[PDB]
């Protein structure tokens, strides 16, 4: 499961959490994606991501995941967050079902034409959110943890995992036609650390789907 | 939205001489066992 | 038939023939030092060569003697030396270099005055079996640009490399002429490939030329008897 | 198995051949490669072709096997001969394992440097013999016929079926380093018909290798 040289260290003792005491479902796999690292600062607000079309760049599947319709597979989401003993911080991380993107219309006028492709697009990397209190979209922050979540405490873990099966607005669902979900992560508590200390929290990500289909349609 | 389907020619029509070298092409449609239709629609066009 | 021993492939290539002809005259521009060398070239005469082509994949062994004689026949009181060279193992250079005493090359100390002796090279191809034809590239390196060092002499095909000197510090007093002929004593082929016939053009590449020639032209017409 | 509508008119009375009374091997699917039809002529002498390489571009799972390193697969090959029944012509259908092409070397000194690109690539449409007596290569037609082939004739059949499994120079076997065999079809006897007939004979070629690996290796 190689490319080349690609042989991590990887950690042994993650805090299983299951989602809901259910099991994701048959049609209605070894390959861990790697995602770039996420530099953690003082005045960092949070970030968020969109799946599954961002994802399709990322993975070595994921790649291939471009030209695949359908999914069928389970995920398993790890979330690695690497610091030193004596680290200050917290983090949050949750996934908003349905999680519509909220467009900013400034101005003057109120009044905006059809979304902008440069606010569509923020590329494979992420993006930041403007307001975190309301998420950019005019959500409360307060209310995340009804959804299912996960506590991160630098002086507690520094690990976490997620499962969440695949719930679509059809029963017959198109996974590059509708948007399924997103990941969201913010701080509640700004990170403090001494005078001279190394001042970059690493972030990582880790999921691993199993399987996509390919579809496909003639005249 | 909708699906396309379209006629090629793999090969070259070869015809025997003494033969019309050319010919017309018909085709037939029906529905499946599974077509179904929901809800009413109040269409008219002529008269 | 019942007595099919003189039929088989083994008979059909049961046969010790001219392969090398190397000379050593006591002075001349041929080797004005002393020695020469020789590569295994089967392909090199049409008629040895001409035999293998009828199957692709094949396997054989071989022995090999050596006989020194002067141009008029005479035996005369010397000693020549031969040693079998690995594609790994360095040639020799000069005639005082290091690679005569190198011990892992097998060599063997001979005198011409006995009756000649022969020696025997088993299975060094690397391969499961040789391959007269290799459908790409010579080189078996990841450059296919440049012209590499190891062109011509790739370790899938290779099968070794013979040396000739005459061993001591005082010269030598005798003109030399050498003769070498070989055999195989297990041949095995797998798949047959059909017969290559008309002329040649190169001595190892099977490029030919323009000029059609055909293998027969005897009978005139249908007609004709 | 349509890409959108593609569902041919395929024969079903195939001449069933089998090579040496041995099927493929394992270790050591149901897509059927379409080519370019071939246009045979009276003054035509006959076409070759190269696999795997020129194969990598005309199937639906050859254009990913431009990827793919080691091969896996039984090859049933399918060459499709339709005429009239007033038609006259013979056609040569034969493998060649380790089928070497033979450069041309001509002009006034008979030497050349490395061979040239062009004459490595004929493209994916194929290329014709310039002497097909030797076929080009300076080894008789007379003798293709101890190798596997398949006699067609006009006033006999229309189709015909070749079936080989792998054979390789080496125990470990390279499909993208190591060229494996090639096809030969070449006329006999030149097809004559009558004067306002159809002059163009169409040739199709049908195969379908099972499935193939993709390797790789990191330093």
């Amino acid at each position: 499961l190689t490319i080349g040289n690609s042989t991590i260290t990887t950690q042994e003792a993650a805090n299983i959490i299951v989602g809901y005491g259910e099991w994701p479902s048959y049609c209605s796999v070894n390959r861990f994606y790697t995602l770039d690292t996420k530099l953690w600062e003082k005045s960092s607000k949070g970030w968020y991501w969109k799946f599954p079309d961002v994802l399709t760049e990322t993975g070595v599947f994921g790649q291939n995941a471009q030209f695949h319709y359908l999914y069928r597979s389970g995920f398993c989401i790890h979330v690695q967050c690497n610091a030193s003993k004596f680290h200050q911080g917290a983090l949050l991380v949750a996934v908003l079902p349905e999680y519509v993107i909220g467009t900013v219309a400034g101005g003057t006028g109120t009044e905006d034409s059809h979304p902008p492709y440069k606010q569509t697009q923020p590329g494979a990397d992420g993006f930041e959110l403007q307001h975190p209190y309301v998420l950019d979209a005019g959500i409360p922050i307060s209310q995340l943890t009804v959804c299912p979540h996960q506590w991160i405490n630098l002086r507690t873990n520094n690990c976490a995992t997620i499962i969440v099966p695949y719930i679509n607005a059809l029963p017959f669902d198109s996974a590059l036609n509708h948007c399924n979900f997103g990941l969201l992560v913010v701080p509640i508590s700004p990170l403090d650390y001494d005078q001279g200390a190394t001042p970059v929290i690493p972030i990582t990500i880790t999921l691993a789907p199993m399987c996509s289909e390919f579809a496909g349609l003639r005249q | 939205t909708t699906g396309l389907v379209s006629i090629w020619y793999q090969t070259n029509y070869v015809v025997p001489i003494g033969a019309p070298n050319t010919a017309y092409i018909i085709a037939l449609a029906a529905a499946q066992k599974n077509f179904t239709m929901q809800l009413c629609k109040d269409a008219s066009d002529i008269l | 038939s019942h007595s099919t021993a003189e039929t088989t492939l083994d008979s059909f290539f049961s046969r010790a023939g001219l392969v090398g002809e190397i000379d050593l005259p006591l002075e001349g521009t041929t080797n004005p030092n002393g020695y020469a060398n020789w590569d295994i070239d089967i392909t090199g005469y049409a008629q040895m060569r001409r035999k293998v082509e009828l199957f692709t994949y094949m396997r054989f062994d071989a022995e090999f003697t050596f006989v020194a004689c002067t141009p008029t026949g005479q035996v005369v009181p010397q000693l020549l030396q031969y040693m079998f060279v690995p594609p790994g193992a360095p040639e020799p250079d000069s005639r005082e270099s290091l690679a005569w005493q190198t011990a892992t090359n097998p060599s063997v100390f001979v005198k011409l005055s006995d009756p000649p002796a022969q020696v025997s090279v088993p299975f060094m191809s690397p391969a499961s079996a040789y391959q007269w034809f290799y459908d790409g590239y010579p080189t078996f390196g990841e450059h296919k640009q440049e012209k590499d060092l190891e062109y011509g002499a790739c370790p899938n095909n290779m099968m070794g490399t013979f040396s000739v000197r005459t061993v001591g510090t005082s010269k030598s007093k005798y003109p030399l002429v050498i003769r070498i002929y070989m055999r195989m004593k297990h041949v095995r082929a797998w798949i047959p490939r059909p017969m290559r016939n008309q002329n040649y053009l190169f001595k190892a590449n099977p490029n030919y030329a323009g000029n059609f020639i055909k293998p027969t032209g005897a009978s005139r017409t249908a007609i004709t008897t």
